[PDB]
């Protein structure tokens, strides 16, 4: 019950029940272009002239229109990535809380449903100060220091307990399935063919039908939190790394020919924000060009994570000598581009 | 010795030819006509620089009454009253035009001879009416007066309320005549003496207003000093199932409009005690001693009292177990009908001391106490009730 | 007594101007001047493969 | 006009003598290099600061 | 000159159709976000005004239009959409031709508001986008209108359909997804009332119980009245306790929220010159704001 | 109101020398300062079992 | 006035024009060379991505439901393996030179030929511009390259359109020596240059 | 407003020490408090000697209703001999655009009106003082309009307590956790800001109210349902726990009920004294915010443009 | 501000219940204002903490 | 400084959180490169950057 | 001083646990049956000390 | 700090240290500077002891 998972989570006692945990990052990063000799045409026009009389003053705005012709047949430029300075986002620990999201319904007894409000939100973090306006975007509270970036959001996904851990040392999806665009072919059914029929396989996992029961079906406990239809946040102006996966009408009205596709993530709008303080959506205004190999793929990558503390520290000797697994507690080695990196 | 000469032949040669737009928008100003029937407004007789006012288009009315009248008055009274307005016309009572001929505005000097005689300088105000019943272009105007005077009382009673109905239209600059309908050009916003007369004989005018409806507020607060003023558009209303009172007032004062209200309750506070005491007839009480208090301060202390979950209610289960509180409202004299004087952003006076005048003029022959007021700039706003 | 303050000196930047083509990115583009841009409306190349 | 002579660079240039000491190239520019023992707080009582 | 004009863009990919809707739109009421010259099409569009996720209903279009910034469409040309603000490029021009989406006539000397189009829609194929256009009616109805349809919502949980104004009919039923469009605005009024009806009847714990007609006025006077005998006349003066002060201000804000959506404040006037005085639908009429 | 290793810091019943009757009435209340004694009297929070 | 204050007051006065009026209309050459990066960067789709799109379309399309899923594990592959280059694996300079090749070698020459070849002093014109940060720079010319002349040829005119509805360029060729970098990488003389100090310094711009 | 608007001048005293001469050009966009719309004034008729009531300094509370007599007029320009200021009620300017500089501790957004309020909060308080001329200013804080609402909300309710013989004191806005400085309150301007509440608080009690008061039972069973109702009642309001222990229900038959819509008419008489009752409190709203260069917060100490709001 | 984390330790509010709040007896032994020391003309290395 | 010069360029406005990367690109910055040539000397390469 | 931080040394609780230390950090043990290791984070790591 | 004092000799006659304003003179606090002449009334020329 929600009231009686809050009691065995405090005493320290494991449900049956799993998770996984999904969280967004984002890295400043230098890099490299090229362009072969004559990669774009150019026209530029003739400026204006204008008068605007406000405040004691009077703005002249020079403006001008200026064009753009992309001469070459095919691909005439290259951005090439190079060594990484910030890790922007703190790798930290934030529970995202469904009481800032206002759209599913309370349960009966208000004794009892303000005092799990009362014990979730005080005292924590993300928690709202002023209970939630009835219209409008309730408030994150200040926090009085920041330490190395902004705090990235957790998020926590109902899984079975008896799943493969093999299934999450490589590269893979938070849902149980893989996702479209790139892997449907060409049959007017094919991106929600990928999604929620299970009569056939997953591509990316040929071996079974899912990895997740709890999500990657229709009505399932994954999708309906975090559907973009079905409006359980929005309320919320904290973000959601499980958003760009659980949407289907999002993927369904993807572009699908991959002479474009591989351009779309070379300057990708991204979800997050770099000035707010912790991550929020982003506002109507500001886009900022980012490159997502998690936009296409539809994958996400694993870290250097273990349970015991102590074998953890045998992955920072190096790779082949960190043992992964001893009775009951389990490493996961990352798989990423950050591999050998020294972040 | 020369060079003061030439800066000061220089500066006046060089002020006249680099004016902007050939002078042609340094003073902001607007301009409207409109096309209406000499019904009960005379322009002929009202000269260049008085107040009009528009109507609703009077179809509207008589259900208006039908629909928002507190229960227990007469809703005909007013359709039987404005019938009997437009018999008296003998012009447009056949009301076979449609889409012209409105009669839509009432000119001021109008509108004071019918609300005549609840003023206080009556040897003023029926000066006033002579001229009315004298310089007006029409036969039997007394008894347009007669009517349109009880039309509205018959608005008090019937409670469609005349500044719901009424509306300021802008200040007389010009007319062309013709029978029974006069081509009417006013200014609605702006100032008033930036409009181009037409006649070059005479040049710009003001505004001439009646004394008898002309208040200052510099006065009876004992309120000196310089300042710009604001010009405001006041009502009375006096609700009683006796015959109705009403007034129009002019107010020049130094108050905004969001503090006027303790100043009009200065004034007319003693009508305003008259419309919560009476105005409630015929309004029913409920059955005496059948209202209970609220037991919510009692009843949240005991934990023992039942309550409700909200699965529970609109169940009858649990109707009957929960406290029964019947409220009545039938004997309420509430504020819709304590309703007396309202106003409105009329304009304002930019002048560091504003300059009134207290003249007397014919309209031949008739002397009226008239206040000539000098450079007003027109703002219109909405109304306000002071309920 | 005597007394007195000083100004010690003046000092100002200059703003460097840029010509566009001082740049050698600008390899990377044809950029040819149009007179009117605004009042144009179709702004289709043809391209033969 | 901007921008003009400026004050300083008005003077002639004074006349000069020849001294011995380490010059090292760095980057693109030279770095003029010294250390200072000998030559000042030798055989005196403040520190080496 | 000296005159400001907004500059809307639009993106190329018109079919000849398309432009066309585009054409005949010329006088109407259009919102953005700031006051600039040069400005995409998107933030006009309908699509800019969501949250979600959600397309906003009329609570949140009412909300909307005191953050967006009114303006009415000049001459279109087909390379841009040359639009003035109301709040400041008129304030030098001074006259600005306005056609009515409304069905109710205007009359000379009225004071407009503008209502989204609760009342009752040009969709653009090519460019993916919707437009929807507010309602220039006047002010007075404004305030009724409104309240009409607010009071439909109530029975929802006589004839409210007749509204004369002018000598000329409405029909507010003409249906089905106009009442569940307007529901977030009903629950907002009977919150707001009945939270004000109990505080005030909780600290004047005997309004309803006091004796009708002559004892509730001389309770009326005294409180009605300017002198200094103000606090004797209102106060009454574990176990748990009401919040009663608490929910003041929470009643407060959310009264303070609903005076800015529901005032409907007069931001055009039309004064009629060379012409008639009353105009109808589908008709130009002259625009002068206050000076 | 955990701030010294050898005292307890805890809300009690305001203006009451003690003891005391049988029930003391609700009252604002302060903080009111008692002497540890042992090292069991420690939070086994900070001391583990 | 006739006075020597109220004359000394229009220096002040015009020159005030003069710094803004000169500030602004080189606001716009620079307000070029920010956009000429900003439309690349939204062309321009990144190495791990391309490798393999190079080998596939060498092949032809060959579009079938298999043959075409076989760049999604080699860009998978070679997304973890080559995202991130230089930090990965620095201090080789075996590795490092091949990578470079394939900057060069990702892209086809591209229609169609300029009339005022970006010439170099007894050179061959320039096949390609690099742009890259102020620090890798530093380490791309202390290891790994070479410099050449830092003297190039560059065409000064801008182009002329004239409407007649079809109108042609007209282009005239007035050389000037230009300070530059020249690096020669493979089979064609590449340019270098890192635009911190001469565009972008001391703004509120970030560098894109 | 006119053609070229209206720009009163406060005249500068000569005595004047140097250091309160640059304190006043730091006053570039303050709020200025006029008695009038006089042409020339002075500034011992702005500050806040001739700013005090007869024999009575003003508290914090009583102080907003000093505000609404008078004047709110904006310093445009600081000479060395007057200050030149532009008031509000009257047409502000030639273009219609004033800069308003933020001594406010909240950043501004596009299109929010501004009210303004007294120094109230902790710490920030600052008034400049002319020690030449032994004058003292405070000057206002501009403020975004649901925010002054909220902060006349929470004195009106403290003053509501001291006649009763916990707590009210924190607000909350953008995450920011900030609180106010205050003292006492005049026993006098309490009794005119609550009789200025009961008087509008009963003038929206009419006879469709009580149709209004059965749906009641309505709202907290659909509370139950919908997660949008249940941002209503928020535990603190009276209505929910009203809901669970009155069961209210309809009188019946109404007087003349054919000719007329009762729950028409209490909504008008609501909409014109309890929603006006923002407005009765405070002031007007009369300035929002509209950046030309499209600037969507104006940051805290930054100048802003400035446009009427009706 | 304990309601609060802190910078540093986002995950939890102290390392050190018995300092970093007030009248600790972290504090009290060695704040500037509370006075302890200062008579010892001997160090004490976390007074600037 | 090394961190400070890749700052103060791009956004002259302190963003609150691009602030707070400044802090932590000190230490690490600052426990690699406060001494040097006790820490790792006898390397060419390494030295002359 | 700026940071309000402190450094740790090479410490540990047993002598003969301390000697995995000297060899180099990449072997050395952090804890054993209760006691424990703390290995220095310092800007003096890679000196001579 | 360092301080330079006249212990002895005339206040005047100690060269300040700035040229621009050279030799100083007592300044004393209105406080504390009571004479003697005015509580005795006995006026007439002479020299006084400072104590």
């Amino acid at each position: 019950s929600p009231v009686a998972l809050h009691h065995q989570l405090k005493t320290g006692l494991h449900p049956g029940f799993g998770f996984t945990v999904v969280r967004q990052d984002r890295f400043v990063t230098e890099n490299v272009l090229f362009s072969e000799r004559a990669s774009e045409a150019y026209f530029l026009g003739q400026l204006q002239v204008a008068r605007h009389e406000t405040g004691g003053g009077v703005n002249f705005t020079l403006t001008q229109p200026r064009g753009n012709v992309d001469l070459g047949v095919g691909y005439t430029a290259v951005v090439a990535t190079a060594t990484v300075r910030n890790p922007v986002t703190d790798m930290g620990n934030l529970p995202q809380n469904f009481y800032l999201g206002r759209g599913a319904p309370p349960l009966l007894d208000n004794a009892a449903a303000v005092y799990l409000r009362n014990a979730v939100v005080a005292g924590n973090r993300l928690g709202p100060a002023q209970p939630v306006p009835v219209f409008g975007c309730a408030q994150v509270p200040r926090r009085a220091g920041m330490d190395h970036g902004q705090d990235a959001v957790c998020e926590f996904i109902a899984t079975p307990v008896s799943t493969d851990v093999n299934y999450f040392r490589r590269p893979c999806n938070p849902r149980g399935r893989a996702a479209g665009g790139v892997y449907a072919g060409d049959k007017e059914g094919d991106v929600t063919a990928l999604m929620y029929d299970h009569g056939q396989s997953d591509p990316s996992r040929a071996f079974a039908a899912t990895a997740n029961p709890w999500a990657s079906q229709r009505f399932s406990y994954g999708d309906l939190l975090y559907n973009g239809a079905y409006h359980l946040n929005g309320a919320s102006p904290v973000l959601s790394p499980c958003f760009k996966f659980f949407t289907s009408a999002d993927i369904a009205a993807k572009h699908r020919c991959l002479e474009r596709l591989i351009v779309e993530t070379g300057s990708a709008v991204s979800t997050a924000t770099a000035a707010s303080d912790v991550q929020f959506k982003r506002p109507p205004g500001c886009r900022e060009l980012v490159e997502d190999p998690c936009g296409l793929f539809q994958e996400a990558y694993p870290l250097t994570c273990a349970s015991d503390p102590a074998l953890l520290r045998s992955a920072r000797n190096g790779e082949a000598h960190a043992r992964e697994t001893h009775f009951a507690q389990y490493l996961v080695y990352d798989a990423s581009p950050l591999k050998g990196l020294a972040l | 010795p020369n060079d003061d000469t030439e800066q000061a032949l220089d500066k006046i040669l060089r002020g006249t030819m680099r004016g902007g737009a050939a002078l042609i928008g340094s003073p902001r100003h607007h301009l409207t006509r409109q096309v209406i029937l000499t019904d009960l407004c005379q322009p002929n007789a009202d000269r260049a620089g008085t107040l009009l006012l528009a109507l609703r288009h009077p179809a509207d009315l008589p259900h208006l009454a039908h629909q928002r009248a507190p229960p227990g008055r007469q809703t005909e009274r007013l359709g039987e009253a404005w019938g009997q307005l437009m018999e008296a016309t003998a012009l447009g009572s056949g009301r076979a035009e449609s889409g012209c001929t409105r009669a839509g505005l009432v000119s001021f000097n109008f509108l004071v001879a019918a609300c005549a005689a609840s003023y206080d300088a009556r040897d003023a105000a029926d000066a006033v009416r002579a001229h009315v019943t004298a310089n007006y272009r029409g036969t039997r105007v007394g008894a347009r007066l007669d009517r349109f005077s009880e039309c509205l009382r018959a608005m008090v009673h019937t409670h469609v309320f005349p500044h719901e109905v009424m509306r300021f239209f802008g200040g007389l600059v010009s007319w062309v005549t013709q029978d029974e309908l006069a081509s009417v050009t006013a200014v609605c916003a702006g100032p008033q003496e930036a409009a181009h007369t037409g006649h070059p004989g005479r040049p710009r005018s003001a505004v001439i207003l009646p004394a008898c409806a002309f208040v200052d507020l510099d006065a009876e607060l004992g309120l000196g000093g310089p300042g710009a003023a604001f010009l405001y558009l006041v009502f009375t209303y006096r609700q009683r199932r006796d015959q109705e009172l009403c007034c129009v007032y002019v107010i020049k004062s130094q108050l905004p409009p969001r503090g006027l209200e303790p100043a009009l309750e200065r004034l007319f506070g003693r009508l305003r005690i008259t419309n919560t005491i009476h105005g409630t007839e015929d309004m029913t009480p409920p059955a005496p001693n059948r209202n209970p208090d609220f037991p919510l301060a009692g009843l949240a202390a005991n934990p023992q009292t039942p309550r409700c979950s909200a699965g529970q209610v609109t169940n009858p289960q649990f109707a009957d177990r929960l406290y029964r509180w019947q409220p009545d409202l039938r004997g309420r004299p509430t504020a819709r009908t304590c309703t007396y004087a309202a106003f409105a952003e009329l304009g304002m006076m930019p002048e560091d001391s504003p300059r009134c005048l207290h003249r007397t003029e014919r309209f031949g022959a008739v002397s009226v106490p008239v206040v000539i007021l000098e450079g007003v700039v027109w703002r219109p706003g909405e109304w306000r009730a002071c309920a | 007594d005597v007394e007195f303050d000083a100004l010690l000196g003046s000092y100002c930047n200059t703003l460097s101007l840029v010509r566009f083509l001082e740049l050698g990115l600008s390899v990377a583009c044809v950029c040819t001047k149009f007179p009117e841009l605004a009042y144009m409306n179709e702004g289709r190349v043809q391209f033969e493969v | 006009d901007l921008n003009r002579q400026t004050l300083d660079e008005l003077e002639s240039a004074p006349q000069t003598t020849r001294v011995r000491a380490d010059l090292v190239s760095i980057g693109e520019k030279l770095i003029f290099l010294e250390a200072l023992e000998k030559r000042i707080y030798a055989a005196t009582n403040v520190p080496y600061p | 000159a000296d005159g400001f004009e907004t500059d809307i863009a639009i993106p190329s990919g018109i079919s000849r159709p398309d432009a066309a809707a585009l054409q005949r739109c010329e006088g109407r009421v259009v919102f953005l976000p700031t006051i600039r010259r040069q400005l995409t099409l998107a933030d006009v569009a309908h699509e800019s005004f969501v949250s979600g996720g959600v397309s906003p209903d009329t609570l949140g279009l009412l909300l909307a239009y005191r953050r967006r910034f009114p303006a009415v469409i000049t001459r279109v040309l087909p390379t841009r959409i040359v639009a003035c603000p109301l709040d400041v490029g008129l304030t030098h021009a001074g006259t600005v031709n306005l056609r009515n989406t409304s069905p109710v006539d205007l009359c000379n000397g009225d004071p407009i508001s503008l209502v989204p189009p609760v009342f009752e829609d040009v969709r653009l194929d090519s460019l993916d986008l919707t437009l929807r256009f507010p309602v220039p009616l006047p002010s007075p109805l404004a305030r009724e209108i409104v309240a009409r349809l607010v009071a439909r919502g109530i029975r929802d949980l006589p004839d409210l359909n007749v509204l004369y104004y002018n000598g000329s009919r409405l029909s507010l039923l003409a249906l089905g997804p106009v009442n569940a469009e307007l529901r977030s605005l009903v629950l907002n009024m009977v919150y707001s009332i009945t939270e004000g009806t109990t505080i005030i009847l909780t600290l004047i714990p005997r309004l309803f119980a006091l004796s009708a007609q002559d004892g509730y006025v001389n309770a009326l006077l005294q409180m009605q009245s300017v002198t200094r005998e103000a606090a004797q006349l209102i106060h009454p003066e574990g176990e748990r306790r009401l919040p009663l002060y608490e929910a003041l201000v929470a009643w407060l804000t959310h009264a303070g929220q609903l005076g800015d959506t529901l005032a409907l404040a007069p931001v055009v006037r039309v004064c009629t010159f060379d012409g008639a005085a009353v105009v109808r639908s589908g008709d130009m009429a002259p625009v002068i704001r206050y000076p | 109101l955990e701030l010294h290793p050898a005292f307890d810091f805890f809300v009690g019943v305001a203006d009451v020398e003690l003891p005391g009757g049988d029930v003391p009435p609700a009252g604002p209340g302060e903080i009111q300062a008692t002497w540890r004694v042992v090292n069991g009297n420690l939070p086994l929070a900070l001391c583990p079992a | 006035d006739g006075t020597g204050i109220s004359a000394h007051r229009q220096l002040r006065a015009i020159q005030q024009l003069a710094r803004n009026v000169q500030a602004v209309l080189g606001a716009f050459e620079r307000g070029t060379a920010d956009q000429m990066l900003h439309v690349l960067l939204e062309k321009a789709p990144p190495l791990a991505l391309l490798l393999p799109m190079q080998r596939y379309l060498d092949n032809g399309r060959l579009a079938t439901r298999v043959a075409r899923a076989t760049l999604v594990a080699e860009l998978k592959r070679s997304f973890c393996e080559t995202s991130f280059f230089l930090g990965k694996a620095g201090h080789r300079r075996e590795a490092v030179e091949a990578w470079l090749v394939d900057l060069t070698t990702a892209t086809q020459p591209s229609v169609a030929v300029p009339r005022l070849t970006h010439a170099d002093t007894r050179g061959r014109p320039v096949d390609g511009v690099l742009v890259t940060t102020a620090p890798i720079k530093q380490r791309l010319l202390q290891s790994f390259l070479k410099v050449e002349d830092t003297e190039a040829d560059v065409p000064v005119t801008y182009g002329e359109m004239v409407l007649n509805t079809l109108d042609e360029l007209e282009s005239a060729p007035q050389t000037t020596r230009v300070r530059a970098d020249l690096v020669s990488i493979g089979e064609k003389l590449i340019f270098l240059e890192a635009l911190e100090k001469r565009i972008y310094a001391a703004t509120n711009v970030p560098y894109p």
